[PDB]
């Protein structure tokens, strides 16, 4: 769960 | 019960440099990055970028890089945005916002914070009541108000009777007649509860720190 | 970048009808690892920060009004209000958010057409506080009248003036959906108390004959 880790990556 | 509650409104000359404060509460802090949202008087959104409450590594849109700064305070669950060598382009309403726990979204947003630009100083408002000449005859409702004249730089907060006198409420925007701004405000309230009750114009101009109560009697 | 193009730019309609607004990206925001769309909308009431709608451009942030439905996939998405409120008046943005840069859309702003109202009207003589300071302000609002067009004229003696009149409108009002202005007219103190009949009238589209406040000198 992140949160610190946003879009599609 | 998740809040972020940025810093009160600045004014600041062309050229200097300006530091937001964005406090965090209700949350695990290091789990949720930072956005930054720009918005000019009138016009929309503008995502500024980002920072990893985790990492500390920050990310700025290309208009942003060089002058802008994100930054952190993890033992106080604070996120700041410093903005140097400022120009009349800068004059905005600044915005954090909490990404979402989907990193899809922007979760909760603070309440803004107003960067003014501007050569001139901070001079305070004079407020003054604004009471009808004729008293009720059958109209069953009075309208009363308060004038807040030369006063720089925006906002000022008018608020009727702590809050509690919120319907019937029009606070009009400020105009800048000179390098002053000037502004009213009006409420409207049954003649039974006028003037046997009172109501108080409450004005707040934060850069001068003005918070002033006013009883509008006679 | 990723361009986010938001149509139409400004609609208005009544309260209790359908709308639908457009938002177009310029690379696709669907994923199909989770299948979802990296698409999110936000409603920004005037003077507020923006409030999270829908995220993944179709789920509800939590404690949503059920007017309030998102649709759409891949580049094309839009946003729809069952029945709308007065309260729904905002301007609505759509975010990028599958990649960097987050972008915004310029957004799509919302307004209530409402049924012809005419002016409640106040005149207000200068405060003693500010007649004993050297200045005069003498204030008339116009509270509450749609829609927003309105005129407004001061009688001094039966001549009309208009050197040193400030004009201010609100925004539409989110409970009632009318329109507010409020008129200034500042001068000194001698030239205000050398003459004894003021006369603040004003025109709107719901009466040919203006309506109009005055006071004399007590």
């Amino acid at each position: 769960g992140a949160g610190n880790q946003p879009g599609a990556n | 019960q998740i809040q972020l509650v940025q810093s009160g409104p600045e004014l600041k000359k062309p050229g200097e440099t300006v530091k937001i404060s964005c406090k965090a509460s209700g949350y695990t802090f290091t789990n949720y990055g930072m956005n930054w949202v720009k918005q000019a008087p009138g016009k929309g959104l503008k995502w500024m970028g980002w920072i990893n409450s985790n990492t500390g590594e920050p990310t700025y849109a290309e208009e942003f890089k060089g002058r802008f700064a994100f930054s952190l305070e993890t033992s106080a669950s604070t996120a700041y945005l410093q903005i140097n060598n400022l120009k009349n382009e800068d004059t905005a309403t600044y915005f954090c916002a909490r990404w979402a726990n989907c990193g899809c979204a922007m979760d909760y947003w603070g309440q803004g914070t107003t960067v003014t630009v501007s050569s001139a100083k901070t001079t305070p408002p004079s407020v003054y009541p604004l009471a009808p000449g004729s008293a009720a005859q059958t109209n069953s409702m009075v309208t009363l108000g308060c004038l807040v004249k030369g006063y720089f730089p925006e906002p000022v907060t008018v608020t009727w009777n702590s809050g509690s006198l919120s319907s019937g409420v029009h606070t009009f925007p400020a105009v800048l007649q000179s390098d002053l701004y000037t502004l009213s405000s009006s409420v409207t309230v049954p003649s039974s509860t006028w003037p046997s009750e009172t109501v108080t114009c409450n004005v707040a101009h934060p850069a001068s720190s003005t918070k002033v109560d006013k009883k509008i009697v006679p | 970048d990723i361009v986010m193009t938001q149509s139409p730019s400004s609609l208005t309609v009544t309260a209790g009808e359908k709308v639908s607004m457009s938002c177009k990206s310029s690379q696709s925001l669907f994923t199909s690892g989770k299948q979802k769309n990296y698409l999110t909308w936000y409603q920004q009431k005037p003077g507020q920060p923006p409030k999270l709608l829908i995220y993944w451009a179709s789920t509800r942030n939590s404690g949503l009004p059920d007017r309030f439905t998102g649709s759409g996939s891949g580049t094309d998405f839009t946003l729809t209000i069952s029945s709308v409120q007065a309260e729904d008046l905002a301007v609505y943005y759509c975010q990028n958010d599958y990649s960097y840069p987050f972008t915004f859309g310029s957004g799509t702003k919302l307004e209530i057409k409402r049924a012809d109202a005419a002016p409640t009207v106040s005149i207000f003589p200068p405060s003693s506080e500010q007649l004993t300071s050297g200045g005069a302000s003498v204030v008339c609002f116009l509270n509450n009248f749609y829609p927003k067009d309105i005129n407004v004229k001061w009688k001094i003696d039966g001549s009309e003036r208009q050197n040193g009149v400030l004009n201010s409108w609100t925004d539409q009002d989110s409970k009632d959906s009318t329109y507010s202005m409020s008129s200034t007219l500042t001068l000194t103190k001698d030239e205000y108390e050398r003459h004894n009949s003021y006369t603040c009238e004003a025109t709107h589209k719901t009466s040919t004959s203006p309506i109009v406040k005055s006071f004399n000198r007590n």
